[PDB]
């Protein structure tokens, strides 16, 4: 769980 | 009108003794306030997360529950405290 | 939210819109598993209303998102509408969702988790900008 395969850019 | 696209913002936790100076004791043990950086939740983002990168992972921290009836950027929001919470969401998986 | 940013499409998979039957957003959710999603209880949320995943634009057509039917809404005995405390609810879906690149679940903290006053998270949805 709790890793995005398209990574959040912030 | 709520935004077209998903939106999101960074914002700081609070401790909740903190957060009594602007809400009182309206602020019980299962909430946790957030924000009151410059950015808020507002009207149409309940029951959405408030997340924190823990050891590489997101882990659910907060449910969008209540806040400023103006979602005023000065003023924390309020987040069901899901560490509170998580017995009773591991209790009703594993029963039905 | 107010003061926001624009996420990058399906950057944050976990995120759910909980919409009525005539389309209209009202609240958000996580999926925390392919059958699971929690809200907030104050969300009132009806075995009437849809869980749409996968979704980024709610003005665009071309997104394949995933609309679930709720089979049951499982409000917290504890959740006190007087002084909002508890407000927490889960959705057992009828339908699994289906995990992909744009679909997938967030972690649920142990009860014994810190997470310090200080510490920079991140919260999203499809809220007012501005009020
Ligand atoms: C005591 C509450 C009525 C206070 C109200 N300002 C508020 O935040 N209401 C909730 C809705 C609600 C109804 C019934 C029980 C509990 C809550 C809301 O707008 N929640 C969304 C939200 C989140 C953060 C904000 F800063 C502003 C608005
Ligand atoms: C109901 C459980 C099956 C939920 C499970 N998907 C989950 O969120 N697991 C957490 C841990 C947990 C277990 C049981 C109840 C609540 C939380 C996890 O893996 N969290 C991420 C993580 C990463 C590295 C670790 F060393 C430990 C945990």
């Amino acid at each position: 769980c709790g890793v995005p395969a398209i990574q959040p850019v912030l | 009108n709520t935004p077209d696209r998903l939106q999101q913002a960074s914002l700081p936790l609070l401790s909740n003794t903190n957060c009594k100076k602007y809400w009182g004791t309206k602020i019980k043990d299962a909430m946790i306030c957030a924000g009151a950086s410059g950015v808020s939740s507002c009207m149409g983002d309940s029951g959405g997360p408030l997340v924190c990168k823990k050891n590489g992972a997101w882990t659910l921290v907060g449910i969008v529950s209540w806040g400023s009836s103006t979602c005023s950027t000065s003023t924390p929001g309020v987040y069901a405290r899901v560490t509170a919470l998580v017995n009773w969401v591991q209790q009703t998986l594993a029963a039905n | 939210i107010v003061n926001g940013e624009e996420a990058v499409p399906g950057s944050w998979p976990w995120q759910v819109s909980l919409q009525d039957k005539t389309g209209f957003h009202f609240c958000g959710g996580s999926l925390i598993n392919e059958n699971w999603v929690v809200t907030a209880a104050h969300c009132g949320v009806t075995t009437s209303d849809v869980v749409v995943a996968g979704e980024f634009d709610q003005g665009s057509s071309s997104e394949k998102i995933q609309k679930l039917k709720i089979a049951k809404v499982f409000k917290n005995s504890k959740y006190n509408s007087l002084t909002i405390n508890n407000d927490i609810t889960l959705l057992k879906l009828s339908t699994a969702a289906s995990f992909s690149q744009t679909v997938s679940a967030v972690c649920l903290p142990s009860a014994s988790d810190d997470f310090a006053a200080g510490t920079t998270c991140v919260t999203t949805g499809w809220g007012l900008t501005r009020y």
